[PDB]
């Protein structure tokens, strides 16, 4: 489970959580925010 | 046997519903509104138990 640099794996860094989803879930998550939250399940890392 | 809540008299299922009716809120775990969300005549403002 250590192909890559771990960090990325955990992300530590890398690209944001909206761009390593299967799109149609972010469909989901995007339409139905209000009566069920979903947007605190992935973090998407810093980076100065 | 096993349905008060809070302390209080109150049951449960009604305070659950009290509190998605009025904020959307206890389908994912219970926790302070924020202000604006809760005005001077809203429900958990004036919510005293004893």
């Amino acid at each position: 489970p250590s192909m890559m640099p771990q960090w990325s794996y955990m992300h530590i860094s890398g690209q944001d959580a909206s761009e390593y989803l299967s799109p149609g879930l972010v469909q989901f998550a995007r339409a139905t925010e209000t009566y069920f939250s979903l947007n605190n399940k992935f973090r998407n890392p810093t980076v100065a | 046997e096993g349905y008060n809540v809070a302390q209080c008299n109150m049951t449960k299922d009604w305070f659950l519903v009290q509190m998605l009716a009025n904020y959307n809120i206890g389908y994912q775990g219970f926790y302070i509104p924020e202000s604006y969300k809760d005005r001077m005549y809203s429900f958990f403002r004036n919510f005293q138990p004893m």
